[PDB]
């Protein structure tokens, strides 16, 4: 019937990446999670008018089994590249995330999109401007998300589903 | 009717319950929130005994009561005023007559004997089960010792007694099987031979058996305290993970070991003899259900250098793809057959970590540490029971041990693969992905042969075991 | 999977928490440490069912026989635990038998009567004293050492069976 996205969330740890998917996933006004629950990375939603079922894998807290990321790369049609704005290494680690899916997934042109989260109030050391240039050098959209207050959740993933439909 | 309690001024733990201090979920009950000396009272309570809660207490309480708090708390709980004399028993003191003294012997018998043994087995858990929070911090053991030794009067006297021998043997600290463990077996390399160890020397059979001792430890080793707070994840996770860190850098490297051998084995015959003698191994991994070692071979035949070799997969035989694509499908469906294979087998085995890691740290990331009500910041428990379900999972498979003999000298071989050699990680897998590309090129560029490099044979001794008298 | 509650009673130090540590650990623990409440869980297949086994490990010393009613309430099947080389505590059997059933309400609990530390060998109990006691409530009797192994799964998983079958 309706069109599935398989969409893969790939970044440093220790700095929030998960709420990304959390906030997406939850009930959006119950603060409430069980990820063990099936289906608990599965959501239908209307982009563009279009249906279609996300299915999401977000192996945060595994980043140290780093071997497996070609075998859980390997899933996905579209890569959210998570970095946090206070911490310069997640954001330098992305050119190395970038590699290693356009390396899995055999191609140059792989559906992917910057996401750049502020996962606390600690201070900001990578600027939306530094942010930007990158995605631009790469030719793919950057968008900054809240950990806390849901914003930016939504566009990040709607923004890679377009990229997909639109690869 | 119910007895009645210490007045809440002279002890705190008889405030009645209401929505401002606990909420329960909708036959013990269940406790969704409650303030911390709420979760004390129903941790130690007088009517009933719930073991599941001292231990999903004992191992999450630190997200919202210091150890020293929470030693203070117990205590104070303990320390139960007995009432007064009642009316009748006034009459007869009156009289010269010894009172019957009914309702104080019910209280004693009904509410502080209860209530003072549950506090004595925490305390006992504690010490025996999370021993942790004395060895980070000896003043809170000498509180401990303190208490426990100065615990008066002869109804707990024997449980007083040995909690003290228990802890004296904690501070300053053998299995047996149903039958015996299978002959352990040798190929090309013999035993004491260590030098000529490898791959294809070992039997494929013993590599995957002492593979699975040794990931079994591994597993085994992780503590609770390595989780809770999703410290391995934190800048100091090298301080408060070390266990589990030891047990994912194992996999790692056995990943890439396997990776490495495939990709330098130039000649392409050779090289699908390593790819055979691999899914072997996993055939013999899944037959003593080591999921972890499972995952660790299809993790390396799914990686880049490995998954684009089509002339190596071409040559592999029809039932060594399908026992490595049914392995690939545990994976399959965020881990669906795994997890549903992982509840069916029969135990010892060796889980894949990696889902309680992200379980926990999901939960924990996904839940608040309180909720608001009328007013009141409640401590939400129910996101701790969560965390302490998985924990709770992790301990039930860490308690079977296999029934396998260790080879000391294999055992130190796997102990000290170092695949990666002095090279940093991308310099090391930009290296394997380069070799792929140097033994079967990109198309259209020619396939290349290149020279033998074992001098020994190739055939598998198979992997169903022998047996001599 | 079927998840099933088992309780371990019986007096004290007649190796309850020995029993139930060699069969979870595979292990035997020769200190004497007086219980208050423990509880362990076990997968295990039993006759080619996976099942998931909570155990409560109780307290058998006289200070806590106040406290029973609760654990006796949950429990789905009990294994009534003396040492084979302790008369008194083959005396106390009854006393918990008849305790199970007043809680239960019931004249049709699970249960198998144990007689451990069947590795000594000075024994005071003849097994067929406790034979006829097993009897006597529908029950089987198995002897088992915490010590050896000798009996202990068959202890268990009997009381498994008598739950599946109730
Ligand atoms: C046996 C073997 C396998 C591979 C690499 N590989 C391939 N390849 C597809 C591209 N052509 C090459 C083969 N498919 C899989 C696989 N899939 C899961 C569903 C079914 C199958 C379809 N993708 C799972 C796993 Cl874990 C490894 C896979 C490389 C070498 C050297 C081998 F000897
Ligand atoms: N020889 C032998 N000793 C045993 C056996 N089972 C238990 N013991 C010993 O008997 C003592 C009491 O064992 P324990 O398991 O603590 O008994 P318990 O019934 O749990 N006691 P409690 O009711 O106080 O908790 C320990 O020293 C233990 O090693 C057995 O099968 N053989
Ligand atoms: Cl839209
Ligand atoms: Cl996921
Ligand atoms: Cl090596
Ligand atoms: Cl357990
Ligand atoms: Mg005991
Ligand atoms: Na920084």
């Amino acid at each position: 019937g309706m069109t599935e996205y398989k969409l893969v969330v790939v970044g440093a740890g220790g700095v929030g990446k998960s709420a990304l998917t959390i906030q997406l996933i939850q009930n959006h006004f119950v603060d409430e999670y069980d990820p063990t629950i099936e289906d608990s990375y599965r959501k239908q939603v209307v982009i563009d008018g279009e249906t279609c079922l996300l299915d999401i894998l977000d192996t945060a807290g595994q980043e140290e089994y780093s071997a497996m990321r070609d075998q859980y790369m390997r899933t996905g049609e579209g890569f959210l590249c998570v970095f946090a704005i206070n911490n310069t290494k997640s954001f330098e680690d992305i050119h190395q995330y970038r590699e290693q899916i356009k390396r899995v997934k055999d191609s140059d042109d792989v559906p992917m999109v910057l996401v750049g989260n502020k996962c606390d109030l600690a201070a900001r050391t990578v600027e939306s401007r530094q942010a930007q240039d990158l995605a631009r050098s790469y030719g793919i959209p950057y968008i900054e998300t809240s950990a806390k207050t849901r914003q930016g959740v939504e566009d990040a993933f709607y923004t890679l589903v377009r990229e997909i439909r639109q690869h | 009717g119910q007895m009645r309690l210490p007045s809440a001024d002279v002890y705190r733990f008889a405030e009645p319950d209401s929505e401002e201090n606990i909420i329960f979920e909708e036959g013990i009950p269940i406790i969704k929130a409650g303030t911390v000396i709420k979760l004390i009272e129903r941790l130690t309570y007088h009517m009933y005994a719930d073991p599941n809660f001292v231990r999903t207490f004992l191992t999450t309480y630190r997200s919202f009561c210091k150890p020293q708090e929470l030693l203070s708390l117990i205590i104070e709980r303990f320390e139960i005023p007995e009432p007064e004399p009642t009316e009748a028993d006034r009459i007869a003191i009156e009289n010269g007559d010894q009172p019957l003294s009914a309702e104080l012997k019910r209280f004693r018998k009904e509410y502080i004997q209860p209530v003072q043994l549950r506090v004595l087995n925490v305390c006992r858990h504690w010490v025996e089960h999370h021993f942790y929070d004395f060895e980070r911090d000896a003043y809170l053991l000498q509180r401990m010792e303190e208490f426990i030794g100065t615990v008066r009067g002869k109804a707990m006297k024997k449980w007083v007694e040995s909690i003290t021998k228990i802890i004296q043997r904690k501070k300053i600290a053998n299995i047996t099987f149903q039958s015996s463990p299978p002959t352990v077996e040798w190929h090309i390399s013999r035993p004491g031979h260590i030098e000529t160890f490898d791959l294809l020397t070992l039997h494929p059979i013993e590599i995957a058996r002492q593979l699975t001792l040794l990931e079994s430890d591994l597993y085994r080793a992780v503590q609770p305290s390595e989780l809770v707070g999703s410290v391995w994840t934190k800048e100091d996770k090298e301080i408060n993970s070390p266990n589990l860190l030891k047990m994912i850098r194992h996999t790692t490297n056995l990943t890439l070991w396997f990776e490495k051998c495939i990709v330098e084995t130039e000649n392409l015959e050779e090289r699908v003899a390593v790819v055979s003698r691999i899914i072997e191994i996993l055939q013999v991994f899944q037959e003593l259900n080591n999921f972890n070692g499972v995952l660790e071979v299809v993790s390396a035949m799914n990686s880049s250098p490995v998954y684009r070799l089509d002339h190596t997969f071409e040559q592999i035989p029809s039932r060594q793809k399908k026992i490595l694509e049914e392995a690939h499908e545990l994976s399959e469906d965020h881990y669906k057959k795994y997890l549903a294979k992982l509840r069916s087998i029969n135990p010892p085995c060796v889980p894949f970590f990696g889902i309680y890691l992200t379980n926990i740290l999901k939960t924990e990331e996904g839940n608040p540490e309180v909720l608001k009500r009328h007013g009141k910041e409640l401590i939400n428990f129910s996101k701790r029971r969560k965390v302490a379900e998985i924990t709770g999972e992790i301990q039930q498979y860490q308690n079977q041990p296999y029934c396998l003999r260790v080879e000391s000298d294999i055992k130190r071989f796997f102990e000290n693969l170092n695949p990666m050699g002095n090279s940093m990680e991308k310099e090391f897998t930009d290296y394997l992905f380069n070799k792929s590309l140097e033994i079967e090129p990109r198309n259209p560029k020619p396939l290349p042969r290149f020279p033998k490099k074992y001098s020994y044979p190739l055939k598998s001794p198979g992997v169903r075991p022998s047996n001599p008298r």
